[PDB]
This record gives C-alpha cells, structure tokens and sequence, in this order.
C-alpha cells in the first residue's frame, strides 16, 4: 500500500539483474513513473518512451526500421510484438514489455545473461497484467 | 497520475 | 483500469469500506469508485462540492454536512488537507492532495484509525510527486 514506484523498480528489477537502465512508464503518454540508470550517454527522455509506447501498441514491426532508442543508445531489434520487444547493443540486452497501462524496460550491463533479464522483466510484466496494470 | 504498485 | 483495481484490491482489502472514491480535485471527475449498499450513486456533483469545500472554506462542512452516496456524514475534523466525519458506527476520511481527492467510509464497527492511515498514506504517495 502506497509504496513508491522508485522503490518498486529498484527492488523488482534492479536487485534481480545487473542493469544499465530500468524504467516503468505510462503506456499512453510515456510518462516516467520511476527509472534507474547507471552511466547512459543521455538521460532516458519522455520522448524516447512515448515513441516506444506508441510503436509497441500500434506497429511493433516498426522497430525493425531504425531500431530501439533509449538513453541515447540504439538497440537492434531481435523480437517485436505487442507485448514484448527485445534488442541488443553489443553484449548489452534490452527487454521491453507492455502491460494494460505501463511499459517496463530494462537493459543489462555488457555480458549479463539476456535470459535472466528477459525472465525478470517478463515475469514482472505478467504479474502487473494479472493485477490489471 | 498512476496508482501505487500493486 | 488500474485505479479501480487499486481501490478494490488494495484499499478495500485493508479497509472494510461502505464506499471508496478517487477523484480529480479540480473537476470532481471520478478515477475509480466502490459502493456497498448506498442509498444513491456517488455523483460528480457531490465530489465537486467536497473538492470546493476542502479547498476554499473547510468550515463549510460544518454548515452543509458531508454528502456522499445519498448519505450524510457529520464533520468531526476539518482543515484544508484532511476532513473526517461520522455517521452512526461508520467513519469517513477525506484527503485532498494538489490534484486528487480521496474518500472512504467504513462499514459499521471497522477501526476508524485503520481507515485514516490507509487513506492518508495514499495521499502521501501522491504528494511525494506533487500530485
């Protein structure tokens, strides 16, 4: 009851994987509910999040044209559908999920197992969807 | 504004 | 949506409520609401009156009662952020943040202090980000 989104992101995502970034944002407007970052070239922006939210909801295939832009970095898409987008930049992995109302995204540090990242993000997405979030 | 985490 | 699930699954799990409502403070637009055997539906008009009163002249609640769902609560505490009332064995707690109005009332005999804690903690969550 009444816990902060920042605590939730830090706990549910960032304590479970070695992240370069982690963000929970609103699916309508790309408004950041909470985010954590390590040393990104640029801060994650509302614009970046709105573009992702709009794309995953309207045309996930669109990520094949130009990639996935977050934190001033470009990830090349490896999977795209309405609920799940995955990409890679070098040995860093990105996983993005859409629930009813939010977008969840996290990218790992170079070399961290992508499968762990994906499982954590996707499990948390599922939990949230089951609670109507 | 969003509600708190479930 | 998410607000209705929050009310049902969180607030109403931790408080035995006769009613709960989350609303916009500026227009009294309902984000989510729950009702248990109220005489009438909670209306935007009821919410707008409360929003206006808690913001402008909270002493107005002593004058005009607190009207929700066709029920009348009698005010026991009033300031700009927090209004409390009673009707029989039922307690009402109302909180205003910058942009939201929160209200819940208990079923007969449920601890008012739990009511107040839950409502007030949700107000805090919102005020933490200036909502």
């Amino acid at each position: 009851g009444s816990g902060s989104w920042q605590s939730y992101v830090d706990n549910q995502i960032c304590q479970h994987v070695d992240c370069r970034l982690a963000v929970i944002a609103g699916l309508q407007d790309g408004a950041v509910w909470a985010k954590f970052e390590k040393d990104l070239p640029k801060q994650i922006t509302q614009q970046e999040l709105k573009t992702i939210a709009d794309a995953i909801r309207s045309n996930p295939n669109s990520f094949l044209e130009g990639g996935i832009h977050l934190g001033g970095e470009k990830y090349i898409c490896i999977q795209a559908d309405n609920s799940l987008v995955r990409g890679r930049k070098g040995s860093s992995a990105l996983c993005i999920v859409a629930t009813n109302t939010c977008l969840l995204a996290a990218a790992t540090v170079d070399g961290f197992p992508p499968g762990q990242l994906n499982n954590v993000v996707e499990k948390l997405g599922d939990y949230l969807k089951a609670n109507n979030y | 504004p969003p509600p708190p985490p479930p």
